[PDB]
RNA sequence: UAGCGGCGAGCGAACGGGGAGCAGCCCAGAGCCUGAAUCAGUGUGUGUGUUAGUGGAAGCGUCUGGAAAGGCGCGCGAUACAGGGUGACAGCCCCGUACACAAAAAUGCACAUGCUGUGAGCUCGAUGAGUAGGGCGGGACACGUGGUAUCCUGUCUGAAUAUGGGGGGACCAUCCUCCAAGGCUAAAUACUCCUGACUGACCGAUAGUGAACCAGUACCGUGAGGGAAAGGCGAAAAGAACCCCGGCGAGGGGAGUGAAAAAGAACCUGAAACCGUGUACGUACAAGCAGUGGGAGCACGCUUAGGCGUGUGACUGCGUACCUUUUGUAUAAUGGGUCAGCGACUUAUAUUCUGUAGCAAGGUUAACCGAAUAGGGGAGCCGAAGGGAAACCGAGUCUUAA
RNA sequence: GCUUGACUGCGAGCGUGACGGCGCGAGCAGGUGCGAAAGCAGGUCAUAGUGAUCCGGUGGUUCUGAAUGGAAGGGCCAUCG
């Protein structure tokens, strides 16, 4: 093991692209660019999502819906994140504190999702049928 | 796994998953590398087109002169004109994932007591900061290039090979992939193969 | 990290230029027109060395036919008396025996006639 | 810099569960006494963007 | 992201969180106590800088060579093997370097102290009006007048005044929160004409500053302004005494110096185009991209009877340059007089995909801290759940009375 | 002659388009007309009679509502320029 020694996986290193150095290079001459036209330019090419002149997709469709400021402060809560609380109970406060859901959420769902074996405290969360039934059946306890 | 001691003959056990892995030598090597460009200076710059010193004068008029056109004297084209793609100060350092680092120092260490380049004493020290003692006491050991990790930074030690230019000393927490690999030996003591062990897990 | 180029580059006119020894004129001395006399010369070499293959066997082809006639038979009834006798020799064998030694080629051509009539 | 969203797109297409944009249809905004009940139920449900169309949708929503 | 936006192109927050840094005060007024905190000015002393400096270790022999610092041998110093120079590459020749010291005088910063000015503390009062707000016209807020809060004001108006007023994005009620129309205030931040030290996967004379050189010069322009070219003898000038040709020239030949003068000042190396002298071969009855295949003869090197190599090339088959652009070019379409040097897919940040590496239902930190590539820092970001415009529901959900 | 199926929600499966789209459609639910009944009817023998998006209007709406209750505005549904 010496510095003049060591060598890189096997394909880690590929060797980049250089237009224009010759024939047989198999880039020169274009840099793969074809003959004229726009996109052959320096700087050339167009926007995105343009099409030529017609009605882009973006635009002959129709906008729809409206941001619901309340989802930005809910969350949803797995099973599986039900033991990484601290304390066995939770809540808002815990499950921030266990770096589970932001320092924003002000309303936080359990839903089915991994698995809890744990008796569980849950209080002040809205908790799904299926969630209910799953810590109901590790012992735990749903409290409004 | 036991590291036989050289003076005291007797054996110090360390984690088998630090000093007892496979050479990953993939990681090894984008480690080595990536410290290579974290000392790179990267200060340099030439001139562009827009800085070289010159006037925006058309140099002469767009038809009739018979010579090819021309809209710049700064242009790369010309002598005296811009670089094309001229250079700025750049960071080439590179980001080292904490684990693929500590992996990396593992597969040294692992590596360092299969090549037996990795040499244990009980302690090491000299009295006086004094080259001419640490040049002796290393011929005792016949030991010419080698890296001293110790685990408390002894100011004579560090005074006495300052000089030496194969010999350099090292803290236990200032050891580095590089130095693990360019030095022939690498002498540890006993109290830094301890600190080495709990920070690399 | 700046590349001179000046080493490389004479480097490799000099091995255009060399290959260009013996071109008139500037097909020799400057590197631009040499280039296109070297190239040229890779061309016309590369077609030579198919037509140099037909060239040879059109001139045995020739000589056969001065030595057959010289025995009373044209190349193509020779030829075909070859084949008839079963005889393989090839052309650029026939056309050495008809120069160096004709007793064997007037063999040949009896064995011809024979197998012919 | 970060690549900026074209927000005209943003308000028109919605990222569905396997990476697919869902949409509304056209043709509902006006002119409908004309047009047949069958032809305007059709158009009420939300689409899915065709294949031949992703990839301007895709590069004009880099971050949905 | 939320938003703004011929809802186009584009523009683009805040709340909140993590960090760096952290400092609070005065007037709109009397009184009591009083000159008490504090700051400034101005001295003094102490400390630490800065402006000259001082000391600073340790090697010889032999070989090659013009020259030793190189080779070989044997020593020595090192808190000094940074660096530079010295007749080639020096730890020990020199200058330095590590380290240890040094100020008559001026001066920075601290402190302490004196002087001068400055006023602390307490009680009781007071609480910024053509102002807030409004109409009209503009502007600023990410927010283009929109349902448009908030801020500024050119114009016209115009309150309440703590039993009061402002804001919480039209607006109203409730609640919460703050007190405008008087000021001051260090640090964390921005920058480098300039000074010193140090560093570079920066340049090395067409590069790097326009300028390595007596360069913003020569030169150009009425002027503003524009703006070059141009580095290298040798270790040391030891820069060629003297002689000869020549015009008491230029230039040259000797001699001499030197390791070298084919290093002679038009001076390291000395490429190519281009121009010559000499030799070999060809060439004055022969038609064209000038080569290529075949090939005699001649010259020469051989080996040697090797019958090979090299140069030339009578004669002969075939054969209309290159680039670009085009359906298509020998084209009489474009471009190139030639050579030498330079001259064109980069960089940064995002994003996606592929490869590869680490870890894996987890992965990873950012700023920042840190004798700092370590370690700390998990603020965050992505992923493990989706459906719906949304409330909401949730391995389902939406659609619908179903 | 009698009538309002020129129905509401949907829709297996196809046709035709680069796409935006356009077209055909048995059957299911709700409710209805004609017929004694089987049945037929989601406009007209078929193929032309048309205009994306934005912005804005009108009606509705067990959606949203920037401290909270409302509202404004927005969304959704129907429809207009
Ligand atoms: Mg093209
Ligand atoms: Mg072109
Ligand atoms: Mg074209
Ligand atoms: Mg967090
Ligand atoms: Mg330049
Ligand atoms: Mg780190
Ligand atoms: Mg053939
Ligand atoms: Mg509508
Ligand atoms: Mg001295
Ligand atoms: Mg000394
Ligand atoms: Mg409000
Ligand atoms: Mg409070
Ligand atoms: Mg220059
Ligand atoms: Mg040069
Ligand atoms: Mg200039
Ligand atoms: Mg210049
Ligand atoms: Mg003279
Ligand atoms: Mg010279
Ligand atoms: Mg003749
Ligand atoms: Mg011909
Ligand atoms: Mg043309
Ligand atoms: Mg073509
Ligand atoms: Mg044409
Ligand atoms: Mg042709
Ligand atoms: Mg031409
Ligand atoms: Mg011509
Ligand atoms: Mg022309
Ligand atoms: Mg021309
Ligand atoms: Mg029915
Ligand atoms: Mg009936
Ligand atoms: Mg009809
Ligand atoms: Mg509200």
């Amino acid at each position: 093991m010496r510095l003049n020694t060591l060598s890189p996986a096997e394909g880690s290193k590929k060797a980049g692209k250089r237009l224009g150095r010759g024939i047989g290079s198999g880039l020169g001459k274009t840099g793969g660019r074809g003959h004229k036209g726009q996109k052959s330019r320096s700087g050339g090419g167009v926007r995105r999502g343009f099409e030529g002149g017609q009605m882009p997709l973006y635009r002959r469709l129709p906008k729809f819906g409206f941001t619901s400021r309340k989802a930005a402060i809910t969350a949803e809560i797995r099973l599986s994140d039900l033991a990484k609380v601290e304390g066995g109970v939770v809540d808002l406060n815990t499950l921030k504190a266990a770096n589970i859901i932001g320092i924003q959420i002000e309303f936080a769902k359990v839903i089915l999702a991994g698995e809890v074996t744990t008796p569980v405290t849950v209080r002040g969360l809205r908790v799904t049928k299926g969630a209910r039934a799953a810590i109901e059946a590790a012992g735990g306890k749903i409290e409004e | 796994m036991e590291l036989v001691l050289k003076d005291a003959q007797s054996a110090l056990t360390v984690s088998e998953t630090t000093f007892g892995r496979d050479f990953n030598e993939a990681l090894v090597h984008q480690v080595v590398v990536a410290y290579a460009a974290g000392a790179r200076q990267g200060t340099r710059a030439q001139k562009t087109r827009a800085e070289v010193t010159g006037s925006g004068k058309k140099p002469w008029r767009q038809k009739g002169t018979g010579r090819a056109r021309s809209g710049s004297i700064k242009s790369p084209i010309w002598r005296s004109g811009g670089v094309t793609f001229a250079a700025r100060p750049q960071d080439h350092s590179q980001k080292v994932n904490k684990k693929m680092y500590r992996g990396a120092l593992k597969s040294i260490l692992s590596e360092l007591v299969r090549q037996d380049r990795l040499i244990v004493v009980e302690k090491f020290s000299v009295e006086a900061p004094k080259t001419k003692l640490l040049a002796q006491k290393l011929k005792d050991m016949a030991l010419e290039d080698v890296l001293i990790i110790t685990g408390e930074l002894d100011e004579n030690l560090f005074l006495a090979a300052r000089n030496l230019h194969k010999v350099d000393v090292r803290d236990a927490t200032g050891i580095d992939p590089v130095s693990l690999i360019a030095f022939d030996k690498v002498v540890m003591t006993a109290d830094a193969v301890k600190q080495v062990e709990e920070m690399l897990a | 990290a700046r590349v001179k180029r000046g080493v490389i580059a004479r480097a490799r006119h000099k091995k255009i230029l060399k290959q260009a020894k013996g071109y008139y004129g500037a097909r020799s001395r400057v590197y631009r027109v040499a280039f296109q006399a070297v190239i040229k010369a890779g061309q016309y070499a590369y077609r030579d060395r198919r037509q140099r293959k037909r060239q040879f066997r059109q001139l045995w082809i020739a000589r056969i036919n001065a030595a057959a006639r010289q025995n009373g038979i044209s190349y193509s009834k020779f030829i075909n008396g070859l084949k008839k006798a079963s005889v393989e020799i090839d052309r650029k064998i026939l056309a050495d025996i008809a120069v160096f030694d004709k007793v064997a080629f007037t063999a040949l051509v009896e064995k011809a006639k024979a197998a012919l009539a | 810099p970060k690549i900026k969203t074209v927000r005209g797109a943003a308000k028109r297409f919605k990222k569905t569960g396997k990476g697919g944009f869902k949409h509304k249809h056209a043709n509902l905004r006006h002119i409908l006494t004309k047009k047949a009940t069958k032809r305007k139920r059709h158009l009420r449900p939300k689409a899915m963007v065709s294949k031949g169309d992703l990839g301007l949708v895709i590069a004009c929503l880099p971050y949905a």
